[PDB]
């Protein structure tokens, strides 16, 4: 139970939480009563409104203007004269607030759509320009006429919400991948295998690159290299594969010709350790806070959602950098590497 | 004697010219390689996209190598030592091949750059439908290989001759083209049109349409999908229209005189032209190749220093080495 | 004489 009033002293907006879960089909219904000045807003009906903003950077084009922002889901609530269209239930927050207020307490309750995006922002560099860039939610209160749209700035209150995720109940399989030498080149390839412990991961819990070097070649003391990348793919827009590494961790091993090797590489990536990079997915920001790296967006159960959305997906990469067939290693630059996806979610 | 190949030029003027070429070489080499490494670290810093990063890299690479390759020989053997010509017959044939390939690289490269600038705004779907890293790599390798292949004719045309009063003389070898006059007219018209004319049309029309669409958005949100940059609706879009028109006027002003002088050599008749023009032609060569090298140096600051973000990382890296 | 340089 919060309190955020109109800074002309007009209307006290009051939402219950800020983060809101994503359930099975729906996510979470928004709620919240609104106590107002029941005489000072005369001839100005309280048409409160949710808003699902979407912005974008397009950091190549951003040197000219900005990118195409679009709304997604803009509902409205004529809150004070809401006689006929009655939303039948009553929240316990609404019940206790109705006990804790009076006639000016007009209530409100919203229902998010299922196949909309979730609360993600994007990491802005030095050129801040005030607004964030990701899918950000808002609850503005318009106590005015039908299409006034005036800047009654202290007389209209805004807020922010968060449709967040949680851990899926049943964790998935044990992920792995394998490939021989795509640079075989001598009728003798070189196999390779890697794996890790779980599929879902709470943040802070590390990676565990259980690997296997499987050599059958005559060369190639392979520098093993690990890389933790996220893939933010922005669906309806220019589907930018944001190949952003989070926290790399190299290795100084070497693959003897026709030998073998296995190890396990521990890796917790961190946000502030990887800070100051444009174009990556921070999680759902506050006004300004210590937000995690953005937890991975599940695909649609029944993946029939090419919505206007920004999906978030993580995968690791085992860079077996060997490249012996050249001058010294930089001339070949072969570096056989397979990848291995996974997820990451603040479970709560 | 040997005075038929005596380029009558004022020594103070040639000194001033050589100062200009030296200054442009210093700033072009330093700023171009600094732009290259700045941009490569900007892949390591902006860290989200490498769409046109490769294009700008190819352009900076082209400008760097054309400055460092062409500027020494074009200083000495043309502005300074006109008569003896001491840098090798197949050497000078390869030299003209190199400057032709480099001009073609810069030309078609800034052309493809502007076409990409168009294709970003006009079709916001089709770049993500085509332009992957593979598409960009194949694309710029295609542009580069075309710039290599179109240059092959100059290697087959720009000969050499001991064109003195006798064959054997003091320095009578002088790297003039040795093909027939119709042949050199054909290849110079081919080089001129293919290097500039449709680059002029492509750059001009595409950036004109880009400026028109930007101005139309400026007019539509002048009094206020949606696509609005409210503090930069004056500032950023003003800079945008300025630099778009600036890039095309820079390009036109900088490359029109150079192969304009080439065509002046082409459509030239000995009976038709007296010696007064000749001296003006040598001086015009000085001014023309000067403006072409400042062309080779101008484009990097207009494509990185126009932004402040690349100016941010560029200040970070130009402060790093020094 | 036509300029040899080009
Ligand atoms: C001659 C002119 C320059 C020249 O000789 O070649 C260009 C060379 C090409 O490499 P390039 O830039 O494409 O850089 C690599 C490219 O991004 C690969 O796709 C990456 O592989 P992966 O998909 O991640 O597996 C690789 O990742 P990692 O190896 O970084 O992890 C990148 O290093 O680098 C430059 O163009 C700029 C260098 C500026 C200095």
């Amino acid at each position: 139970v919060f309190k955020k009033a109109s800074p002309n002293g007009k209307l006290t907006v009051y939402l219950g939480k800020r983060d809101f879960v994503d359930h099975i089909d729906l996510v979470d219904p928004v709620d919240g009563v609104v106590l107002v000045d029941p005489e000072y807003l005369k001839e100005r009906r309280v048409y409160v409104t949710l808003t699902v903003a979407f912005r974008y950077g397009r950091e190549d084009l951003d040197v000219l203007g900005l990118t195409f922002r679009k709304d997604l889901f803009v509902a409205n609530v004529q809150s004070f004269p809401p006689a006929p269209e009655d939303k039948k239930p009553l929240t316990r927050l609404q019940e206790r607030l109705i006990k804790k207020l009076g006639e000016h307490a007009y209530p409100f309750t919203f229902e998010i759509p299922p196949n909309l995006p979730s609360s993600v922002t994007l990491q802005p560099g030095p050129e801040d320009t005030g607004k964030a860039l990701g899918v950000d939610y808002e609850v503005k209160a318009f106590v005015a006429e039908n299409l006034e749209e005036k800047i009654h700035k202290r007389n209209s209150v805004r807020l922010v919400i968060r449709k967040v995720q949680y851990a899926p109940e049943r964790p998935g399989p044990q992920p792995t991948a394998e490939t021989t030498r795509q640079f075989l080149m001598s009728d003798k390839p070189l196999h390779l295998e890697a794996s890790l412990d779980k599929e879902i991961y709470y943040h802070g819990e590390p990676i565990s690159v259980n690997v296997h070097v499987t050599n059958n070649t005559n060369k190639t003391v392979k520098k093993i290299k690990i890389s933790v990348r996220q893939y933010a793919d922005i669906v309806l827009f220019n589907t930018a594969q944001y190949k952003v590494p989070v926290a790399m961790e190299e290795a100084d091993d070497t693959v003897a010709p026709s030998s073998t090797f296995s190890k396990v590489y521990t890796l917790t990536p961190f946000l502030a350790n990887n800070r100051e990079k444009r174009g990556l997915a921070l999680d759902g920001k506050l006004k300004h806070e210590d937000t995690n790296l953005a937890s991975s967006t599940l695909l649609r159960e029944g993946a029939n959602r090419e919505i206007l959305g920004i999906i978030v997906s993580y995968k690791v990469k085992v860079k077996l950098v060997v490249s012996r067939g050249g001058l010294l290693g930089d001339l070949a630059s072969s570096d056989v590497a397979v990848e291995l996806p996974f997820t990451l979610m603040h479970p709560k | 004697p040997s005075s038929e190949l005596d380029v009558n030029t004022d020594i103070y003027s040639k000194v001033l010219v050589t100062a200009v070429y030296l200054a442009l070489f210093v700033v072009g080499t330093v700023g171009n390689t600094v732009t290259a490494f700045t941009l490569a670290r900007k892949k390591s810093l902006q860290s989200l996209q490498s769409t046109v990063h490769y294009h700008l890299g190819s352009l900076a690479l082209s400008d760097l190598l054309t400055l460092l390759l062409a500027m020494p020989v074009e200083l000495y053997n043309f502005i300074w030592v006109h008569h003896p010509w001491a840098f090798g017959d197949a050497g000078c044939r390869g030299y003209y091949f190199l400057r032709d390939a480099c001009t073609y690289a810069t030309a078609l490269n800034v052309a493809s750059l502007s076409v990409e600038r168009y294709l970003a705004i006009c079709h916001p779907f089709k770049a993500k439908t085509l332009m992957s890293r593979s598409r960009t790599k194949k694309f710029i390798s295609a542009i580069w290989l075309a710039s290599a292949l179109l240059a092959v004719p100059m290697l087959f045309t720009m000969g050499e001759q001991n064109r003195s009063a006798d064959g054997q003389h003091a320095g009578g070898l002088v790297c003039t083209p040795t093909i027939h006059t119709a042949t050199v007219k054909v290849v110079i018209q081919v080089n001129t049109f293919m290097s500039f004319i449709f680059p002029m049309v492509v750059i001009s029309v595409l950036n004109t349409i880009i400026a028109n669409k930007l101005t139309v958005m400026v007019r539509q949100a002048a009094e206020q999908f949606s696509m609005a940059i409210e503090p930069g609706r004056v500032q950023a879009l003003r800079h945008g229209v300025r630099v778009l028109r600036a890039v095309v006027i820079a390009f036109v002003v900088c490359w029109l005189p150079y192969h304009v002088r080439r065509l002046m050599f082409c459509y030239i008749s000995d009976e038709q032209w007296t010696p007064f023009l000749y001296d003006f032609y040598h001086y015009f060569y000085m001014v023309t190749n000067a403006l072409f090298y400042v062309s080779s140096t101008i484009n990097p600051i207009l494509y990185n220093l126009v932004s402040a973000n690349f100016r941010h990382i560029f200040l970070a890296t130009l402060a790093c080495l020094c | 004489r036509r300029p040899y340089i080009l």
